[PDB]
RNA sequence: UUUUUUUUUUUUUUU
RNA sequence: UUUUUUUUUUUUUU
RNA sequence: UUUUUUUUUUUUUUUUUUUUUUUUUUUU
RNA sequence: UCCCUUGUUAUUGAACAAGAUUCAGUUAGGAACGAUAGUUCACCGUCAGAUGUAAUACGUGAGCUGGGUGUCUGGAGACAGUUUGUUCCCUAUCUAC
RNA sequence: ACACAGUCGGUACGAAGUCGAAACAAGGUAGUUGAUGG
RNA sequence: GAGUCUAGCUUCAGUUGUUAUCUGAUUGGUAUUGCAUGCCCUGAGUACGUAAGGAAAAGGAAAGGUUAACCGCUAUUUAAACAAAAAA
RNA sequence: AUUAACAUAACAACAU
RNA sequence: GGACUCCUUAACUUAAACUGAGGAGUCAAGUAGGUACAAACCGUACAAGGAUUAAUUAUGUCCAA
RNA sequence: ACAGGAUCAAAUCUUCCUUGAGCGACUCGACAGGCAAAAAAAAAAAAAAA
């Protein structure tokens, strides 16, 4: 007994049922190297991803595109003279004007 | 945890006539490890080990010595902190363009 | 190291190999090789205290005085007590100084410990204290104390450890009362403790009850009188009594709330340290100044009926 | 007194290991350390056991031949 | 000192310490001691096979009463059921399976039918087997007049230590009951030597009690008479051999060389009773300091890329056989026998 | 990281309210997704203290 | 305490979070314990009406055509004055 | 003037 | 309302 | 040479003497 | 607010000294013996320690006892002493091609 | 284990991806942003 | 990661009780007292009172009593009785 | 040869 | 040859859980709920059995709830 | 730590800013010491070299 009322006491129970109710958590193996991905890419990728667009004649997707403009954007103030001239020629060649040329004249 | 045991004892001091002064005190009246005693859920343990990926991560897609030494400190209390991840710090700080060595972060 | 009968052989012969006695001087001239030129004057305040000292404790003696009346006084040197380091609020949070005492050989001192020795530019410690003081009167690192810090016929604040009797009784620690030795009385109430707590109304035993244990070994501190000093040999006699072993560390302060308001408040007393002014002497020995009234006067009481 | 209750299996469980530690420590471990300086001085040879007993010896022999270099045994004489 | 234990001595207690024993801080305790323990291992980082050990008799065991329970049958039986034990039945219904000790001897042949058909494998420097394999002995030792509480102190000291070690131990305790024990330590170790298994090896595994009776005498008081009893137990023993894998992995890796060994390589040191060569031979070896440093360097010297682990195994192997080998030509040639007959030995 | 804050300013307010207000905080009560268990409550600070009344 | 057993009175005020100082007044009869407060007991005046507070509910309506004080202790003029039970 | 009682299990009296 | 205040008082009626 | 009261000394400090525990570590 | 020590200075039939009733604290330091054994009270002699009450199962009997108006070697609570430690008994064997 | 040593209940995988997110709108380009003069 | 000394917290009883204005070159501006038995001395044969009679503010000291500490002195008890010469 | 009480050992466990 | 409570009433110190009478409920032989903590008071569409569902009752609605 | 940074720029001897409080202070990185012999009221007393 007590001050208080004994059926007066909630309990936490689950409303339904499922298969993954007792999957144990474990760390899996975490990539060594992130840079690799186009979103977190770097000069080297930058690079690698303009000699790519020079050799091959493929129609990529506007997602690429769209990445790439961005990625550069934001990482203009980090390229070489020789890299712009390869980073711009790629755009050149595809014949893509995303306001990349604007941004670049402002650090060439 | 079986018995977690924590209280705020009645410390000296002295309040009597006491002049407001627009400052910080010295610390936090807190410092005990928190311990708890009950074992955690999966959310809870993802959120706590996530860290370990979003360092990382965030770091890799970080642009400048500001966004480096902010993404850093946010992760200050995470304890137990690999050999390299100060490497790939450091391999950012310096590709970023250099950094401040003055700077506290 | 050597075996009871070696060692018993060695307390008996030890007095057949005793160095002859040095010689005292009469008068002390101190040079800039012994003064630290950081050391300055400065006038008191309402709210300034000052610093402590250490001692190891030799023995007891008996000496006359200007009157004639004999006095008991223990003899204890200060052993070479410099200072280490210094604490302030912005620094670490609170105004302190840092002493040492002692000395150490060099294969039983760590190497961490010497590290600070090195740069100390001081030979190895033994015991290292500590004391808390007002700001003003923060002395300067590697500054030597001196006997001369305490004036004659002043009264000080002695603090150290009683000495260790091992296992006793009830009987023998406290000092319980006990039982009768005859009118039939059983072998164990001889000396047993008696009623130890109340009837089921209180079924606890307070705590802080006295009972059997190991005895001795607790603090103690007592108030002290300084009768003589000696300046060549560093050496300081105190009227009373000083708990410990003749040799272990005893603490050594200025009196303290009634003990300074009755007797400590017409004395001058250099308050942040002895200042020698070179090229002037400087005597070697100091007595108590004699009482004004003749101890030997016993006067007529009345004793009258009523 | 007299006891109330029986002691569970868990005390006495307890009681075992608490012990065994303490004998351990004490008895075994100086008896071990005692035992094994006796090496380096020769083996105890008692006057009473002689009629019996082998004769005397000093040298120790080797347990581990396995890394025991040098000579084992010598040829025989012509 | 002088009849007299050290006052100032430090006796630890396993349910309590003066800074803090809680279930709490014993979590914590374990599993930084478990952190650190499985990080002191040194694997190889290249291997070409895996072999795991199994039991033949065991598994065939558990195969023939899988059948009968399944089936209620015996394995070919068409016509008859399982007709189980009885009470007052003499007939053993399992009495077509081996025994323990018949397992442990079948075990003990396959285990050197297979050391036998290792040398044919060209491969065989590059496989991982872990821990398990070796021979298996076992023993008895009944009318012991010690019970529970005294017995297992002793097996508790000798439990996990090496065969000559347990020896020792018991050897130094100078008490008078534990001559029980010593003869079969002693009885054990020469029977394994005769048997031909190599006692440098073999390693106490675990031990086992059995109550076997007692005896009661009357004991008269001053109003009442109690009685007076004596207890009697049969220690049962287990013994293992180390195979040289095994072996090689806890001295030059683990550094868990037993007493006996490092006390006789110093003893013949301070004797001079080898040259300078051995020192630095026994270095990784000889003492607890350097023991430490040597496995220090070998972790840097694996960290970087510059120790290999099959070339140390085979190099400790290949040492260990020589000196074995040596010394049986010797035994041999001291008889003075011929060189047709120190042929065909060896 | 899932851990919120909430800094007050007691500032010439109840001590019993003030508490009682806190205590729900504490307690997270006032999320759907209450769990008596566990604590899912969020981190409560409090200031001008001195300044409280009764 | 000592006591075994003790009166139900006396218990309550012995569960009271007060000074020694407020105790001993309150055990004495000179404060009362109310709301969880403590205050003057009331003062019950020779000729004026008690207050409504105190009085049965049938006695309510004759006691409030009662006379009532309107003013200060200073100026209170009633001839003898005591605390109300 | 009223809402606030023995709410005398604890906190609280926030009106 | 004023540090006036061991059982002593002033000012203003809030 | 040791122990003890039958001898001697103190009757002050309490934010003092003293101490087993450095705490931005929120899931060892 | 308990026998003495405090409330300078208004309660007093309080001149001083020595006294009587009542109230208040942050609860400070103190109070000696003997004869007769009529179960305790009025009183008696000494140092004048200076008119010296109750509760706690008679407080207290697994601590002791006495001329009447039994025994018990301490198992659990409590209290008084004491406790090295992360390691220095044993054991703790990845990943998988 | 606080428990006369019991009973009820008891953890919700992926993005830990990314050359996506386009057929809302705006956009300091952050896969950013939507309510509110007290 | 480790050695020393320490900050904070804790500690017989118990409390929250402290600083407007601001000497003009004129010797300068609160300060370690919480506490308390009896008898004696200065104040004092003074205040008071026909007379007898007989105070306080402060300090100073000799007994008795409690706690704690210690072996310089005294009392009780008690132990020890051995290696200076390199001619030894 | 033989049930229980009783005595010892091996294996099995991780959201800790 | 009965324990508590309601009304009347004998005895007692208008005392006591006493001693003894007249007529209703409960316990005895009644569960779970409320009354803080141990039969007697309130309520019950009052316990064959099982499940994660709806209701005006004593009574509650600042926190423990 | 005078270690980093600004300036038509500092007496010998840094004008000024950053280091969250230069990890509570110093110091060590082959650092540190449990047990044994011997000694041992607490405590102190041994350099290595079988």
């Amino acid at each position: 007994g007590g001050p208080g009322r004994a059926l007066c006491t909630p309990t936490f129970h689950g409303l339904s049922d499922g298969p993954y109710r007792r999957l144990k958590f474990s760390l899996k193996p975490i990539r060594h190297d992130y840079r690799d991905v186009l979103v977190s890419a770097d000069l080297r990728k930058l690079a690698e991803t303009a000699q790519e667009l020079l050799r091959g004649k493929e129609t990529k997707r506007r997602a690429f595109w769209e990445i790439f403009s961005k990625r550069v954007k934001a990482s203009a103030h980090m390229l070489s003279p020789s890299l712009m001239a390869l980073i711009a020629k790629s755009f050149d060649v595809h014949d893509r004007d995303t306001g990349i040329y604007v941004a670049l004249a402002t650090v060439l | 945890f079986f018995y977690y045991r924590f209280h705020k004892r009645i410390g000296k001091g002295n309040f009597n006539r006491y002049l407001e002064f627009y400052q910080k005190p010295r610390g936090i009246e807190n410092t005990l490890r928190l311990r708890y005693n009950y074992t955690p859920t999966f959310t809870a343990k993802k959120r706590s080990e996530m860290w370990k990926v979003n360092l990382v991560k965030k770091i890799a897609h970080a642009t400048d010595a500001k966004q480096v030494l902010d993404v850093w400190t946010y992760y200050r209390h995470r304890r137990t902190k690999r050999p390299y991840h100060y490497l790939l710090a450091l391999q950012r700080l310096v590709e970023v363009g250099g950094c401040d060595p003055t700077d506290f972060r | 190291y050597d075996s009871r009968w070696v060692k018993r052989l060695d307390r008996l012969r030890e007095s057949k190999f005793y160095d002859p006695a040095p010689i005292i001087k009469e008068e002390e001239i101190l040079e800039a090789d012994k003064i630290h030129p950081l050391l300055k004057k400065v006038t008191p305040s309402w709210n300034s205290r000052r610093t402590g000292l250490l001692a190891y404790k030799i023995g007891m003696m008996s000496l006359w005085d200007g009157w004639g009346e004999r006095h008991a006084v223990t003899v204890c040197q200060v052993d070479r007590c410099v200072v280490m380091d210094q604490r302030t609020l912005d620094k670490d949070g609170y105004e302190a100084c840092v002493m040492g005492i002692g000395y150490k050989p060099i294969h039983k001192v760590t190497k961490p410990m010497l590290g600070v020795y090195i740069r100390s530019q001081i030979e190895p410690k033994s015991r290292i204290a500590e004391f808390k003081c007002s700001s003003d009167c923060l002395l300067p690192v590697g500054h030597e104390m001196s006997v001369r810090h305490f004036t004659p016929g002043q009264q000080v604040f002695v603090s150290g450890w009683s000495k260790d009797k091992g296992y006793l009784g009830v009987k023998k620690r406290w000092g319980f009362a006990g039982q009768n030795a005859s009118h039939g009385v059983e072998a164990k109430a001889h000396s047993s403790p008696g009623s130890i707590g109340q009837s089921k109304t209180v079924n606890v035993v307070w705590r802080f009850k006295k009972m059997a244990g190991h005895a001795g070994g607790d603090p103690r501190v007592v108030n002290c009188k300084v009768f003589r000093i000696e300046a060549q040999r560093n050496l300081i006699f105190l009227k009373g009594c000083v708990p410990g072993y003749k040799g272990s560390l005893i603490k050594i302060s200025d009196a303290r709330g009634k003990t300074h308001h009755r007797h400590n408040r017409h004395i001058p007393l250099h308050f942040p340290t002895f200042v020698p002014e070179p090229g002037v002497s400087y005597p070697v020995t100091l007595e108590c100044p004699d009482a004004e009234q003749d101890p030997f006067l016993y006067p007529e009481i009345a004793i009258a009926d009523k | 007194a007299v006891p109330k209750g029986k002691r569970s299996k868990h005390k006495c469980k307890q009681r075992q290991l608490i012990y065994f530690f303490d004998q351990f420590d004490g008895v075994f471990k100086r008896r071990r350390e005692s035992f094994y300086r006796s090496f380096y001085n020769p083996p105890y040879f008692s006057k009473q056991t002689e009629q019996t007993s082998l004769p005397p010896s000093v040298l120790r022999p080797f347990r581990f031949p396995g890394f025991w270099p040098g000579r084992f045994a010598f040829k025989m004489a012509s | 000192s002088s009849g007299l234990p050290n006052t100032k001595r430090r006796i630890r207690d396993p349910f309590w310490r003066r800074s803090g024993w809680w279930r709490w801080r014993q979590q914590e305790v374990k599993a930084m001691n478990r952190s650190r323990a499985f990080r002191r291992h040194l694997f190889p980082r290249f291997t070409t096979e895996t072999v795991s050990f199994v039991d033949a008799a065991e598994a065939e065991a558990k195969r023939f009463k899988e059948i009968v329970a399944e089936t209620g049958r015996y394995p070919g039986q068409t016509v008859n059921f399982f007709v189980p034990k009885v009470e007052g039945a003499k007939l053993d219904p399992f009495a077509a399976l081996p025994s323990r000790q018949k397992r442990l001897k079948l075990r003990r042949k396959a285990v050197r039918e297979a050391e036998e058909a290792e040398k044919a494998r060209e491969d065989a420097d590059f496989v991982w087997r872990g821990k398990g394999g070796g021979r298996v002995w076992e023993e008895r030792k009944a009318n012991i007049p010690l019970g529970k509480k005294k017995l297992l102190l002793y097996c508790t000291i000798i439990k996990g230590l090496q065969i000559t070690d347990a020896i020792d131990w018991l050897s130094s305790l100078c008490l008078h009951r534990v001559n029980y024990l010593l003869n079969l330590l002693n009885a054990s170790r020469k029977k394994i030597h005769e048997q031909g298994g190599d006692i440098s090896r073999v390693y106490v595994e675990s031990y086992m009690l059995n109550i076997q009776g007692q005896i009661k005498r009357p004991q008269f008081r001053l109003r009442m008479v109690n009685l007076i009893k004596t207890w009697k137990f049969a220690v049962v023993l287990r013994f293992r051999e180390y195979p040289m894998d095994e072996y090689f992995h806890k001295l030059f890796i683990l550094k868990h060389v037993p007493r006996s060994l490092t006390t006789d390589m110093r003893l013949a040191l301070a004797g001079q009773r080898v040259g300078l060569h051995a020192v630095r031979d026994w270095y990784p070896f000889l003492d607890s300091k350097t023991r430490f440093f040597h496995r220090k360097r070998l972790k840097w010297l694996d960290r970087t890329r510059q120790f290999d682990y099959c070339l140390a195994r085979r190099v400790f192997k290949s040492k260990y056989e020589e000196n074995c080998r040596r010394r049986k030509i010797q035994v041999l040639q001291a008889r003075g026998a011929s060189d047709a007959v120190i042929e065909e030995a060896n | 990281s899932g851990n919120h804050w909430h800094v007050l300013d007691g500032k010439g307010r109840s001590v019993g309210g003030l508490a009682a207000q806190v205590v729900r905080l504490l307690q997270g009560k006032h999320r759907v997704d209450f769990t008596p268990r566990t604590a899912a409550g969020d981190s409560v600070i409090v200031v001008n203290a001195i300044h409280l009344k009764m | 305490g000592h006591k075994h057993s003790e009166s139900v009175l006396q218990q309550f005020y012995n569960r009271l979070p007060v000074r020694k100082r407020f105790l001993k007044a309150i055990r004495k009869g000179t404060l009362i314990w109310d709301k969880g407060q403590v205050k003057i007991p009331p003062i019950a005046m020779q000729g004026y009406g008690l207050p409504n507070k105190l009085v049965l509910p049938h006695q309510k309506e004759f006691n409030n055509k009662l006379p009532k004080f309107k003013g200060k202790i200073n100026q209170l003029k009633a001839t003898r004055i005591w605390f109300q039970d």
